[PDB]
DNA sequence: TCGTGCTGAGTGATATCTGCTTTGGGTGGGTGGGTGGGTTGAGGCAAT
DNA sequence: GCAGATATCACTCAGCACGA
């Protein structure tokens, strides 16, 4: 009676709004043509339903158990009538695949958090926002079994039900397959024609900021089924919409004796809203080519990164060169010539080392800032682990392994323990890690690039000593780093004023929005100033000095480029250009290496650096052949990196 | 038990299968010869190639006598067509041609005596699986065959443990991964044989689940007419057993999404495929993805969640001489010719190890390479050390915590010095 | 000399019933699951 | 739905005394 009335009401509502009918038709047509598979689900906006009929909206918001299933049935009937499949299949005929519903729009007081969920919100539709901490394994759940009776030659079926699968309660159906027919004929289960749906339980934790002072975070369990099975990972921020429910006897049954503990409450998820690479268009490639043709682009790209920092321009150049890397050669003998540059920074305190690390982290596609001092969380290198009691062996990947074909930005390289030093030596030398511990034998690639910072041992860099003396790592570790940079904090009055004012600006800078300086506190999920950057004295600052060539008086506004497009530039260069060494550059490479070695300990490995940087620079010029200019500029950069 | 009208007919499919085993011709019919070999006890595994089924279907359609799509039926529900193929083979089995032994055949004396007793009683049987001595396996549909005849291959298309969801249950699929655990071969009982101490009659019980309940009282017509309460006792000499192995397959490093951990899928191996999987191996295993329904009280308290597994059906494995063989130790390195000669001598491991009345002389040519940083030592070391079939590159510190030679450590869990 | 109808007695099969957990611990596992629970401290030995 | 421990009821058999 009431069920039919609500089904008719939702059918009328769907008829009124043609957008949902169009969406269902589009999903069905896409599924039919592709015969990767679109799920049977429709997203409705609570605002439209409220406008159409307030009673149904209030019922869904306050009594979902009695108002949702009718909507699902109406949508299923609409889809079935709209379906035009000429010939189904045994899998499709017996499949238990109704059409599910999901909700968007504006919620009232029902937009809560895991802490605010109390007993007064049960049996109501709510929207919970938080952080995922746990994610159980994906498991199949039985909802229909189809059997075959050979004697009578007829297919029988049976439906199961569980508390976590239906909003409306029914008598539990134990998972025991029927074995004999009502007439007594023996049955055989047809496994291919049954219906199993996935099941996953996740735990959402309150956002740390919202947590009241002196209170531990609270969490609520969520159950997801079918298509919404693998959509979240631990640590992600999500906005889950579902029906708050209570399950189990909760000690009310005579078997239990606690008589104080309460019932178990979870959320039946309806949808999850989440809270790398940019697909290049046709004209973005034209723009990148336009910049490449300009015969000054190297300076522009170098100084676009970290524009705030004063000085240290050669470091920015080298960091860009590292980001774009060099071609990696794989010889037929299995030999693997390294093609990834490495950089190490050593200098006195307060030289923006952490700022450079942050900027490379922001501009790099991949990066992990696992500090070398007791890297709690993710270890620097892989190391198997076992449980305290169960002894569950498992290979936990470290920072180096988690940066394959990317970058790892180590911090405070001078705080490393002997274990980390020994691990890192092997990792860089071999580029791969082979674990042979706890009965586990495996090999994991570690091809990547390493940038690290290391303070001196006495707290200040001494010029009279070699860099290998101001740092206390063995030659084995330092030799792996292709380029070593030594930077000192020099005091210049004008520089002091500039740094002071730049740092001061932020403090007086405010959170615009509330009485200036007082107690301080996505719309959708489915989804030429663009290239160049307008000059900003607040941020760029020193970038102007860069084009001025150390002249403060110089007012040459530079042609800086926004970071978002610079990431696209690096992406396009790294994924499309494979430069090949050329004789013209190679004469100068040989001559420069010979001059370095025989005339004012330089090692043969520095030759590898010249070729690597020549190819890397040739990649900047968007050319498939390394030219004399690339070799000369790489040689000059190496000369600076060796001799001041 | 409401009934549905599925668009599948099993009588027609069985007739097609029976015709397939007697008409296909890749020499007489291929599968007729294969069965003839089995009847002589020379073969104990019949492998049905779905490519052959597709070829037979296309040949029939070309003639105009179109029939049902058997290939799609097999993959959609594979656990049922094993029985159909076994029944067809039993029906069309040929008589042996080579003289068989028949001497030490427990399930030939048992059956002969059972026939004699039944004939004598009636004048005044056994389950089909018991007599079977062959195993039926399915070979997936190769991509080349599918593209040749304009079809899509779902079984052969490799997947990952992540992509094996509940929708694939009951189908023939392929999984790509690395084996990480294997178990010892154990006998899984298929048909139990009992003996009544009173009748002299044998009672056979089929077991097709993880658990079974033994019989106690005889059900023979002799114990019924006389209503004697004879006791049945198990006899392992007449039962039927099949080798059983349980393994684990894990995802490769190339299939785990960022921020996710590898998953593992259990594999069950029955019949002759046992021992074809070993730890630490990359394989392409095709099998039937089936659930394992619980039994007893566990079923009620377990819930609707189903523990699944894979029934392996096919496994595919992812596999001046002196001066010349010296300058080729690391062609990339330039100098150090004599050193390279020495490393070649090391590779050969030249010795004819001599053991007389107990004396043992080492047969290993140790070598060291000192010098200064810059000369090609480490590159030489890794090249020379990759050349050999077996090698281990490590620093002077050792392999992780344990140093070079050996070390005894307290067990984290068992607290036993290991 | 003896044959048979009535009786008390005792098993056999079958009716209801409780129970379907149970349990602390890693040679029971983690595809059995945390609403079924597990919260040391001294002493010996390898590494160094 | 399933196995095990337990108690209930109904049916049939060997002895007994009398009458043939
Ligand atoms: N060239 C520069 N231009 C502007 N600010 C700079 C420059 N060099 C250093 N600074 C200032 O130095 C301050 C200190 O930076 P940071 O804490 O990263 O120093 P660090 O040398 O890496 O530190 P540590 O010595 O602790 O390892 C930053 O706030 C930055 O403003
Ligand atoms: N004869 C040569 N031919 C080719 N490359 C050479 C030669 N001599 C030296 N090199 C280069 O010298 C560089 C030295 O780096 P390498 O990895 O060999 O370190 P190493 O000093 O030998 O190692 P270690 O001291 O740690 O044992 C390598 O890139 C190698 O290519
Ligand atoms: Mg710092
Ligand atoms: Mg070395
Ligand atoms: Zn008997």
């Amino acid at each position: 009676a009431v069920f039919g009335d609500r089904v008719r009401r939702f059918q009328e509502f769907l008829d009124t709004f043609t957008s949902y009918r169009d969406s269902v038709r589009s999903i069905q047509v896409y599924n039919s043509n592709n015969a990767n598979i679109l799920p049977h689900r429709i997203i409705i906006s609570l605002d439209d339903l409220r406008e159409f009929d307030r009673s149904f909206w209030s019922g869904i918001l306050v009594e979902p158990a009695y108002f949702i299933p009718p909507a699902e049935k109406a949508l299923t009937d609409l889809a079935d009538s709209m379906d035009d499949v000429p010939h189904p299949n045994a899998s499709a005929v017996s499949s238990r695949h109704p059409w599910k519903l999901s909700f968007k729009g504006s919620f009232g007081a029902h937009a809560l958090s895991p802490r605010t969920l109390t007993a007064q919100h049960l049996n109501k539709l709510v929207s919970v926002e938080g952080i995922v901490t746990k994610t159980s394994l994906v498991r199949p759940k039985l909802i229909r079994s189809v059997h075959y009776a050979a004697k009578t030659g007829r297919f029988h079926y049976r439906d199961y039900t569980d508390a976590t699968t239906t909003l409306t309660t029914r008598i539990p159906t134990p998972a025991i397959y029927p074995t004999e027919d009502t007439e007594g004929n023996k049955l055989t289960t047809e496994y291919g024609y049954s219906t199993f749906i996935d099941h996953q339980r996740i735990t959402v934790q309150e956002m740390p900021e919202m947590a009241p002072a002196g209170q531990l975070p609270r969490s609520i369990d969520v159950i997801l089924d079918d298509d919404l099975v693998d959509k979240t990972k631990p640590g992600d921020r999500v906005n889950v919409v579902g029906v708050f429910k209570s399950l189990g006897a909760g000690g009310m049954n005579q078997s239990n004796s606690n008589t104080l503990i309460g019932f178990k409450t979870l959320i039946l998820g309806n949808t999850v809203y989440p809270l790398a690479r940019q697909m290049l268009t046709d004209f973005d490639i034209r723009n990148i080519n336009k910049l490449s043709k300009k015969k000054d682009i190297f300076d522009i790209l170098s100084q676009s990164l970290a524009p705030s920092i004063y000085g240290h321009d050669h470091i920015k150049k080298a960091i860009l060169l590292m980001l774009m890397g060099g071609v990696e050669k794989n010889l037929e003998n299995g030999s693997h010539l390294r093609g990834d540059i490495n950089i190490l920074m050593v200098g006195d305190p307060s030289t923006a080392k952490s700022q450079l690390l942050r900027f490379v982290l922001n501009t790099a596609s991949l990066a992990i800032a696992t500090t070398g001092r007791g890297s709690s969380g993710v270890g620097l290198t892989a190391a198997v682990t076992t449980d305290r009691e169960t002894g569950e062996r498992r290979l936990e990947a470290g920072a180096m392994v988690l940066a394959d074909r990317g970058v790892v930005c180590i911090d405070e390289f001078d705080k490393m323990t002997d274990v980390d030093r020994v691990a890192i030596h092997e990792v860089m030398e071999q580029q791969t890690v082979t674990i042979a511990k706890a009965g586990i034998h495996t090999t994991l690639n570690a091809r990547c690039s390493v940038i690290a910072a290391a303070n001196p041992v006495f707290g200040q860099y001494d010029v009279n000593r070699d860099p290998h003396q101001n740092i206390a790592l063995p030659d084995s570790l330092l030799s792996r780093f292709d380029l070593l940079f030594v930077v000192t904090d020099d005091i210049n009055e004008i520089r002091d004023r500039s740094i002071s004012e730049h740092v001061l600006r932020t403090h007086r800078y405010l959170p615009p929005g509330y009485l200036e300086g007082e107690p301080v506190r996505s719309l959708a999920v489915g989804e030429e100033d663009h290239v160049f950057e307008k000059f900003n004295p607040l941020l760029q600052a020193g970038a102007k000095l860069a084009k001025n060539k150390g002249n403060y008086n110089g007012t040459e506004i530079p042609k800086l480029v926004t970071i978002p497009f610079l990431r696209k530039y690096v992406q396009y260069a790294k994924e499309r250009v494979i430069p090949q060494l050329t004789q013209e550059a190679i004469n100068v490479i040989v001559k420069n290496y010979t001059d370095l070695r025989n005339d004012d300990p330089i090692t043969a490995r520095t030759l590898e650096t010249l070729i690597r940087l020549a190819t890397a620079h040739a990649k900047v010029r968007l050319s498939k052949t390394v030219n004399k200019v690339d070799a000369k500029v790489a040689a000059n950069l190496l000369r600076f990196a060796l001799l001041g | 038990l409401p009934s549905i009208q599925l668009p599948v007919d099993y009588n027609n499919l069985f007739n097609e299968i029976t015709d397939f085993l007697v008409t296909f011709k890749q020499k007489g019919p291929k599968y007729m010869a294969m069965l003839q070999k089995v009847a002589n006890r020379e073969l104990n595994s019949v492998i049905i190639d779905l490519d052959d089924i597709l070829q037979y279907q296309n040949e029939k359609f070309l003639q105009g006598t179109q029939a049902d799509d058997l290939v799609s039926a097999i993959q959609q529900n594979a656990n049922h067509f094993t029985e159909l193929f076994c029944r067809a083979i039993d029906n069309n089995m040929p008589l042996p041609t080579k003289e068989i032994d028949y001497k030490d055949d427990v399930l030939d004396v048992i059956l002969n005596q059972r026939r004699l007793r039944n004939e004598r009683m009636l004048s005044d049987l056994f389950p089909p699986n018991l007599t079977r001595r062959y195993f039926l396996y399915f070979k997936p549909l190769s991509q080349n065959c599918a593209r040749r005849y304009r079809k899509k291959a779902i079984s052969s298309k490799p997947l990952s443990v992540r992509q094996i969801k509940g929708d694939f249950l009951g189908q023939l699929i392929t999984v790509r991964g690395i084996i990480t655990r294997v178990s010892d071969v154990k006998p899984a009982v298929e048909v139990i044989a009992y003996t009544c101490d009173q009748c002299g009659y044998e009672v056979f019980q089929e077991v097709n689940s993880r658990t079974f309940t033994p019989l106690s009282e005889c059900t023979s017509e002799e114990c019924s007419q006389n209503q004697t309460k004879g006791q049945l006792f198990m006899s392992t000499r007449a039962s039927k057993f099949s080798a059983f192995q349980e393994c684990k397959i894990q995802e490769l490093s190339q299939q785990v999404p960022v921020g996710h951990i590898p998953r593992s899928l259990n594999i069950h191996v029955n019949g002759t495929l046992v021992r074809s999987l070993s730890p630490g191996d990359i394989v392409d295993v095709t099998g039937i993805f089936l659930p394992a329904p619980y039994t007893g009280f566990k079923a009620l308290k377990a819930g609707l969640l189903t523990e699944t597994y894979l029934e392996a059906q096919f496994v595919r494995q992812h596999k001046d001489v002196y001066n010349r063989l010296a300058k080729s130790i690391a062609p990339e390195i330039y100098g150090n010719l004599d050193v390279k000669k020495a490393l070649l001598l090391l590779l050969v491991g030249g010795v004819d190890k001599r053991v007389g009345d107990g004396m043992k002389i080492r047969g290993d040519i140790n070598v060291c390479l000192m010098g200064d940083p810059g000369v090609a030592k480490s590159q030489l070391l890794k090249a020379i050390c990759k050349i050999s079939p077996r090698g281990v590159y490590t620093t002077g510190k050792g392999s992780s915590g344990v140093g070079l030679t050996a070390a005894v450590m307290k067990d984290p869990v068992t607290d036993e010095m290991i």
